[PDB]
DNA sequence: ACGCGCT
DNA sequence: AGCTCGT
């Protein structure tokens, strides 16, 4: 859920 | 949602 | 180094 | 109650 690398 | 952003619902 | 979106 | 990625 978050987007820091990936954002799902 | 979903997953992600289940469903809905369920 | 970070948790997200309605039925 | 119901789930998911790496830049
Ligand atoms: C989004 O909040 C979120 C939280 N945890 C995870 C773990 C593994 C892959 C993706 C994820 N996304
Ligand atoms: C984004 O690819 C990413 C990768 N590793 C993490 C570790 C801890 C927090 C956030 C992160 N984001
Ligand atoms: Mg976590
Ligand atoms: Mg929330
Ligand atoms: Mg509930
Ligand atoms: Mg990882």
């Amino acid at each position: 859920x978050a987007x820091v690398x990936a954002x799902v | 949602t979903x997953p992600g952003v289940t469903x809905p619902g369920v």
